[PDB]
This record gives structure tokens, C-alpha cells and sequence, in this order.
């Protein structure tokens, strides 16, 4: 209780200050870190905390000791801020803060790991409601700490030219043969029988999931081509 | 309850065995540290007596119960019956295997060694304890109350302790340990009330005599002055119907037996007052570091509730300490749960994981696992 | 501020760590040079102690420390613990970066050579400092109180310097050095306390000796008349209220422990007067170059504050010296900041430029860059 804001920023530095993505004023260099402000890693940038608040700002907890005297009332409006005891939020009632918070933040977890999702990202234009202009600094800062770019790559593996194997197969077909209905199954042997009779190496492509790898831009470049200089 | 796992509160002494839930902040089933058999014989067939009456059951009737206190402020008379206290505790209060959840015991200040690995035995080999610790009484009030800087003095029942806790523990000594508390209090009475026709005589009535005086007897403030008052019956006797029946008008008889409190010297001990063993402790630290001391003083216990024991205190501290800044005595008006209100603290905290004693940690340094790595 | 770049002034001895900001008259956050651990071990986890109490932090809180004073006049003890004091003056008191602007640090005359190389590792290897000087204590203060011609005297906790600076520094020796001040005060007092049911043990409370001192303690013009006047009791005691609460009625106490600066006799040393030392340092100069000494005498430290310090000296000089023209001593009434209004004089000249060390210049020349350029 005792403890202000200020000591709870020294029980931060010496527990860690070693564990990445944490720094101070101490430890690192930088005049922009105030006396009384700290270092913390996120994304991709760096943000300094105030210290102002924390105390009363977190715990908030509140005990039954003093609900109880005032849901004895009779009066739809005195007892009625309190509905019918326990609107599903309950189990255990009186627990000082902290836990209290872990709930809101772990119920929103339990029902996440045993369902099938929808993901959808959204961006905004600029800070004058228009639907035409772009604000260079703010728009690559946007799509930068989201981490997409890399979404992009890394998930796929990370290179250059990449096209899906379901939508390469249903697309590529008029081009080789026994790439028929006659066909064996596999996407590797099947690739292996087509690139094999044009003559193509096979360490330049690769099959994983549904991605075609080819490393290196101008390969790209020379496949495009090669389908015209030979096939209108 | 889709929060987290294992967890508890509990805490004993010579009064009351405060025990809790997870996460609490107040107790939630205490009861008496009490255990006895059958000087009745108990309709030997209207059950094989056994279980001594411990517990609620054993506190609703006294009379059939030979009422034997085990742990007297530190020594403990016997082990054997310590047995089936705690499976009394954990599952039938607490309905919580100790197989699961760790316990935060407490201890009795300079408690002997051999002790320690008595009790260790009981829960790891016995009642599998995988985590578990037994902090030192009076450190966790501090953080309860809400003062990092002050002296504190948590006493009730059992041993009193001077503890200088203001800026760290076990260091030069400083401490004091007394037995004069609570028990000593419960069995002067009887001898005393012998001229009064009135006579507790076993321990079971005993046990009462501790009730009644929580609600009445108060302490004198000065005795010299009170001895010519006695003459005005009006502030001094007060008719009190026992529940059975039989009145007993406590007047002087009140403020008589606490003035045995600051004045040892009515059952034989040189041990001197409170307020002594307070100097004693504070001449010890450095010269520039008392006038914060005095600024605040926790004082904590059941035994600081009666009327007249703050006051009193401030009267006497004055007269033999430096008398220039102000001097404030810190009492929680309810100051006997200071130790539970802290033991919630250290309870939630997660730097407590390097002080409790792992499963497998006793097996890898001996039963001497507890005074290898605590203090 | 759109003003220059990169400048600052500090200064450092044996009681205040002087500094500023850039382009200052006077300091800004003087505090004391101290630095300890905890004897009372810090409530281990009312934090990992650590921190050792340095600064005001440290000089409000004394009792949990046990102040052990890193650098006694030359000798450091400890280089370790230096480390931290530092990092508590640039970056809390003062808030700027030490790898940006310069710094001007006072030199102790006639330091260990291995010293110098020591320091330098630890700003210039580590905080990184591309340009930094460390002046010479007393020629510092010769151009603030707007003397070219007199002989200086500047010491206060540190150690005693003779330093005759009117026409040139580093020449003959004509210079003397002596650790006799401050401490040597503060610790020998407890010493004589004994026989008043006095004593001030540990080092905690031995600063405070300091504390008094300069409010009360006074020097005697004549031990022998005043011998006497001891029997009446109005000149000597008075009372003064221990913070705390212990009053201490001083009076020939006052005049008594003073008196060992004219006479280090009292504590085994050979060492002559302050006055005697003036002689050796005078009679090596020419012999056409004392009328002109003895008109103007520069006495500066915070030692030349008590009572009855300049007349003294007025009584013994003229005994053992030329006795035809006048003899005057400038003691500027606030004579211990002399140096720190000297360094904001060499701190705003541009012709320092060659005289501190660039970055590059320590690479170039070696660690023996110091001694091979400066002297
Ligand atoms: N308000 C009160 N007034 C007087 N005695 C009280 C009060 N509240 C509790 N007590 C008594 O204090 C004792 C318990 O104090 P406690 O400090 O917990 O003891 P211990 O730690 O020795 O077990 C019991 O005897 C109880 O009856
Ligand atoms: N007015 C004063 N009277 C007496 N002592 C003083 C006075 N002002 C400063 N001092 C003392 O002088 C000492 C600092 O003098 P200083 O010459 O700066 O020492 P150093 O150079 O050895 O660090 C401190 O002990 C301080 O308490
Ligand atoms: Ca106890
Ligand atoms: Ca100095």
C-alpha cells in the first residue's frame, strides 16, 4: 500500500532490465527517457510511460462490506443497481484487484482457443474524413506496426514471386501434357512431369502447402515471357 | 473457479484459527485452537467418545470436555494431538484437500529449531505439501496497515514480540519475546476472584472467563487516583448475569488484573513492561533514526482493544524517550486481523515464490531444506 | 537553450559535490559526497537494498546506513563505489548526458600519479567524455575574488594546501600539503564527549558532530584568559535541543577541540601550524617579494568560517615576521564557493581550450596523455 508509483518503477528495472524489450534511462542512453519515465518495446517503435495515477487508475476493487448495507433497502432503485445477485459473473466476489482484471482479459482467451474465426484488418485514410488524400508519414506508419508485409512473407516462407498451387493447377493446365484428368495425384510428381519435358530444373521450385517458390525476380520474368514467344 | 489454481489463506494462534478461501481479504471460518477428551466418559456407547471436542462442536459444550491446550506461546505440550486439528481444518472448513493448494502458515518468532522439521514432516510426508511457507508473525501487518517506516509490537495470546520493522528484519536483535499474554490473563483471574466467593475452578469454565472479560474489564489509568473512587459505587461495579445464572458485579476487579500488563512484577518476573523493552529495542539502532520511530508506533493484537491501552502508552513512552518532535501511536482500531490483512498480501504476491518450500526441494537438501534457505 | 552547445560546471571535495548547470554564477544541487549499504539489511525485499543511500536520499535516512566515506583526503578507499556516485550527480541532480558536454572537476594538489590514469578510464572508456579538465583547487579561486598578486590558502574538509599564487604556478615547491580538517574534526570529538556522558559511536551520527559544529563552535583568542572565565557560566554553556531529544549544554567544549589547528599537537603529529607552514612557503621566495604577500592573504574554505579564525592569525604572523608595512587578509566572508566562482571563470574561457583533453588526443598519446600534456 505504502509503495507509490515511483518505488513500483525500481521493482521493474532490477527484476529484469536483462529480459528483451525493457529499457530505462539507466541502462540505456537516451536523454529522450525522462527521470521519472521508462523504456518499453512493442512492435516496431518505442513508447515512454508517464507514472502519473497507476494506483488509484488500477485496483478499483470493492468489497461486499460496503454493498450489503445498501442492497438491504427496499426500493426498485436503491436495490435495483444491483440485479438479482450475480448476472453470471461471479464464482468468487471478493478478490483484490489484479485477479479481478485477469478475468475480463482470461475469459476473452478461454473462448478464443475453441472456436473457428474470422479475421478482419482496416485502415485509416487521414485525420480530415477524406476519401482522396494520403498522408504519406501516417499511412506506412499504419500498415508498418500492424506487421503485415511480414504476415505476407514470413507465412508464405520469404522471397519474391509466389503463386498458389489450388489456383496454379486450375490455370497452368493447357500448357503441358499428362497434366490430365489422368493424372497421378500428387503435386510434386505431377510438377516433376511437367518441368521435366521443357527442360527446367527442379531445385528452382519446391511444394509445401498451396505456394509455388521460385527464388529471384527475374525468373519471373522469364517464365512470363517463355508463354510468348511460343503460344499467342 | 476459471481464474487460476492452488491457492489459500489460513493463520493460528493462542485465540483463534483464522483461515480463509482463495484470495480473500478477511477470514471466513475461525475457530478455537482447543482439543480435549472426556472426564465424563462420554455414554462410552453414545459414540467412542474419541475426537477430544474440537472445533465449534468442542466450543458448544465445554463441560463434558477436559479442555488440554496443546501449543502454550511456544512450546508444544504435545504433537500427537496437533494431528487432528488440522484434519479438522482443511476438510471440514475449508472443504480443500491440502493435496492441492499451498498454506501460509505463521511463525512464532524465535521458535526452536527442531520444531521447524517437526511440523515440515507432518505436511510433506503426511498431507503432501508441494508449496508451502510460514512467515514471521509480526512483518505482515506492516504492509497490511500500510506503513513501511515504524516499530511494531503484534501481540494476543500468545508471546509477546517487540519487533523494529521499519526498514528490515533479522539483524542485530533488537526483539524481545515475553509469555505473558492472553492465557497468563485467563488463569490469574481465578485465584484473585477466590476472595469474591467466585472460583473458576477446571479449564474448561476457564475458557469463559476470557469471554466476559472482552466485553467489560478495562485498564486504570492511574490506580492512585482510581483507589479513593472506589468509595462512589457507580463507575466501578456493573451488574453482569452469567448466562447460567449468577451475578458478578466487576468493578475493581476490572482495572486490577490489567495493571498486571505494565507491572510483571505481580507474578514473579523481572521481565520489565512494554514500554521498557521498547527503549531496550530502540537504544540498540542507530542514534539518528527515533524520530521517525516515534512518529508512528504499531501497536497490533487483541490485546490492544481493551479501554485505556493507547492512552496509556503515550504517558509513559514520554517521560523516558527524547521529548522535542511529536509522538503518534499507530492502533488500528482493529488491529487483531492486522496479521491476516497482510497475510492476503504476501498470499497474491509472486516474489513469495522464492521463499516457500517445492515439493522436490526437501528432497534435495535434507529436512534441513527449511534453515538452509530461510531465516 | 539557442545559446551554444555543450557546458557545465561541477566541483567536488571532502563535504558538498558543487555543480551546475551551463554558464552559472553559483551551484544549483550540492549534496553530500557519502555513499553505505545497510547494517539493518534494508527489509531485504522492502527492496533488494542495493543503492547504497547516496545523495539527499541518503543524508535524510542515516540510521539504516553505515556510511563509509569513499575518499579521505587523497587516498581513495574504494574506486568501486565511485562508480555509483556519479551516475546519481549527471543523471538525476544535474539531468543531462555526459556524452555531450564537457566537465571541470577540481584536482586534489600533489594527487597519486596511478589516480589520474584511474579517472580518466572511467569517463572517457565508459561515459564518454570528449572533452574534460581537472583544474588545480586552489589557482581557481585566485581569479574570482580579483586577485593576480597574493598568497592563497584554500581548504576546507580535504586537506590543507599553502599555495603562494601571485605571480606563478609550478615552480619551486613553496607548497604544502596536510590532512588536518574536517573529518579529522568530525571524529575526534566523540574522543573527548566520553567525559560529558557523551558519545557519538558509529559513523552515522558522527556527520551530525559536523552538523553542530558549524552553528555553535567557536575558536579561543587566548586558552589562558579564558581558563578562568570558565567559572562563570554564562559565556560558555548553551543549550542546545538534540533534534532528537537530549539536550547538550556546550561551552569549553566549543573552544577546546578548535584549538588543534594551531596545535596538532594534541593529535600526534609534527606537523606545524598553519601559520608556521606560511614561514617555510615565504622564506623560499626572493627576498624582495614578502611586503607585497603580507598586504593582501587569500583565506578561503569553509574552515575559515568559525568565530575567531582571521584575528588569530593577524597575532601570530606579525610575531614571527616582518614587522614594518601593513598586514592585511582578505577572507571573503563567504569564502568556501571561491573555487566554484573560479571555475565559472576557467569555464567560460575559450584559452582552456589548451588545457582539457579531446577525445581523440587520449588515443594518440596513450593513458599517459594526462602527464604528458597538462602538469
Ligand atoms: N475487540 C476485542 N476486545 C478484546 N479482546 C478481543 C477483541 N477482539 C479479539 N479479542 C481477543 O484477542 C485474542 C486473539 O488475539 P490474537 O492477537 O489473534 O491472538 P494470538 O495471535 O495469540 O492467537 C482472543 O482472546 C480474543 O478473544
Ligand atoms: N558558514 C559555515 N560555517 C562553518 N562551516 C561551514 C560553513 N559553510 C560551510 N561549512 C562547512 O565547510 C565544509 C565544506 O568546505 P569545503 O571548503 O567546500 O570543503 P572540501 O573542499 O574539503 O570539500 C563542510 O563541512 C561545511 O559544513
Ligand atoms: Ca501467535
Ligand atoms: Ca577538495
Amino acid at each position: 500500500a505504502k509503495s507509490t508509483d515511483q518505488t513500483f518503477l525500481d521493482s521493474i528495472c532490477k527484476q529484469f532490465e536483462k529480459n528483451p524489450h525493457l529499457q530505462s534511462y539507466v541502462v540505456s542512453k537516451d536523454r529522450s527517457i525522462g527521470d521519472t519515465c521508462f523504456r518499453l518495446k512493442h512492435y516496431a517503435g518505442d513508447v515512454t510511460y508517464d507514472v502519473r495515477g497507476f494506483l488509484d487508475k488500477n485496483k478499483d476493487t470493492l468489497f461486499g462490506d460496503l454493498i450489503s448495507s445498501m442492497q438491504s433497502s427496499s426500493d426498485p432503485l436503491v436495490q435495483g443497481l444491483f440485479p438479482p445477485t450475480r448476472p453470471e459473473d461471479s464464482k468468487k466476489r471478493p478478490e483484490t484487484a489484479g485477479s479481478q482484471f485477469r478475468n475480463a482479459m482470461n475469459a476473452l482467451i478461454t473462448t478464443l482457443l475453441a472456436c473457428s474465426p474470422h479475421y478482419v484488418r482496416c485502415i485509416k485514410s487521414n485525420d480530415n474524413k477524406q476519401a482522396g488524400v494520403i498522408d504519406e508519414d501516417r499511412v506506412r506508419h499504419q500498415v508498418r506496426y500492424l506487421g503485415l508485409l511480414e504476415n505476407v512473407r514470413v507465412r508464405r516462407a520469404g522471397f519474391a514471386g509466389r503463386i498458389e498451387y489450388t489456383r496454379f493447377y486450375n490455370r497452368y493446365k493447357m500448357l503441358c501434357k499428362k497434366t490430365w484428368p489422368s493424372f497421378n495425384g500428387t503435386a510434386k510428381q505431377a510438377t516433376e512431369l511437367i518441368l521435366q519435358q521443357h527442360n527446367i530444373d527442379k531445385e528452382e521450385i519446391r511444394m509445401g502447402k498451396t505456394k509455388v517458390f521460385i527464388r529471384n525476380p527475374t525468373t519471373l520474368f522469364y517464365f512470363e515471357e517463355k508463354r510468348e514467344l511460343e503460344m499467342p | 473457479d476459471e481464474d487460476e489454481t492452488t491457492a489459500l489463506v489460513c493463520d493460528n494462534g493462542s485465540g483463534l484459527v483464522k483461515a480463509g478461501f482463495a484470495g480473500d481479504d478477511a477470514p471466513r471460518a475461525v475457530f478455537p485452537s482447543i482439543v480435549g477428551r472426556p472426564r465424563h466418559q462420554g455414554v462410552m456407547v453414545g459414540m467412542g467418545q474419541k475426537d477430544s471436542y474440537v472445533g465449534d462442536e468442542a466450543q458448544s459444550k465445554r463441560g463434558i470436555l477436559t479442555l488440554k491446550y496443546p501449543i502454550e506461546h511456544g512450546i508444544i505440550t504435545n504433537w500427537d494431538d496437533m494431528e487432528k486439528i488440522w484434519h479438522h481444518t482443511f476438510y471440514n472448513e475449508l472443504r480443500v484437500a491440502p493435496e492441492e493448494h499451498p498454506t501460509l502458515l505463521t511463525e512464532a518468532p524465535l521458535n526452536p529449531k527442531a520444531n521447524r522439521e517437526k511440523m515440515t514432516q507432518i505436511m510433506f510426508e503426511t498431507f503432501n505439501v508441494p508449496a508451502m511457507y510460514v512467515a514471521i508473525q509480526a512483518v505482515l501487518s506492516l504492509y497490511a496497515s500500510g506503513r513501511t517506516t515504524g516499530i511494531v509490537l503484534d501481540s494476543g495470546d500468545g508471546v509477546t514480540h517487540n519487533v523494529p520493522i521499519y526498514e528490515g528484519y533479522a539483524l542485530p536483535h533488537a526483539i524481545m519475546r515475553l509469555d505473558l499474554a492472553g492465557r497468563d490473563l485467563t488463569d490469574y483471574l481465578m485465584k484473585i476472584l477466590t476472595e469474591r466467593g467466585y472460583s473458576f475452578v477446571t479449564t474448561a469454565e476457564r475458557e469463559i472467563v476470557r469471554d466476559i472479560k472482552e466485553k467489560l474489564c478495562y485498564v486504570a489509568l492511574d490506580f492512585e487516583n482510581e483507589m479513593a473512587t472506589a468509595a462512589s459505587s457507580s463507575s466501578l461495579e456493573k451488574s453482569y448475569e452469567l448466562p447460567d445464572g449468577q451475578v458478578i458485579t466487576i468493578g475493581n476487579e476490572r482495572f486490577r488484573c490489567p495493571e498486571t500488563l505494565f507491572q510483571p512484577s505481580f507474578i514473579g518476573m523481572e521481565s520489565a513492561g512494554i514500554h521498557e523493552t521498547t527503549y531496550n529495542s530502540i537504544m540498540k539502532c542507530d542514534i539518528d533514526i527515533r524520530k521517525d520511530l516515534y512518529a508512528n508506533n504499531v501497536m497490533s493484537g487483541g490485546t490492544t482493544m481493551y479501554p485505556g491501552i493507547a492512552d496509556r502508552m503515550q504517558k509513559e513512552i514520554t517521560a523516558l524517550a527524547p521529548s522535542t518532535m511529536k509522538i503518534k501511536i499507530i492502533a488500528p482500531p482493529e488491529r487483531k486481523y492486522s496479521v491476516w490483512i497482510g497475510g492476503s498480501i504476501l498470499a497474491s504476491l509472486s516474489t513469495f515464490q522464492q521463499m516457500w518450500i517445492t515439493k522436490q526441494e526437501y528432497d534435495e537438501a535434507g529436512p534441513s531444506i527449511v534453515h538452509r534457505k530461510c531465516f
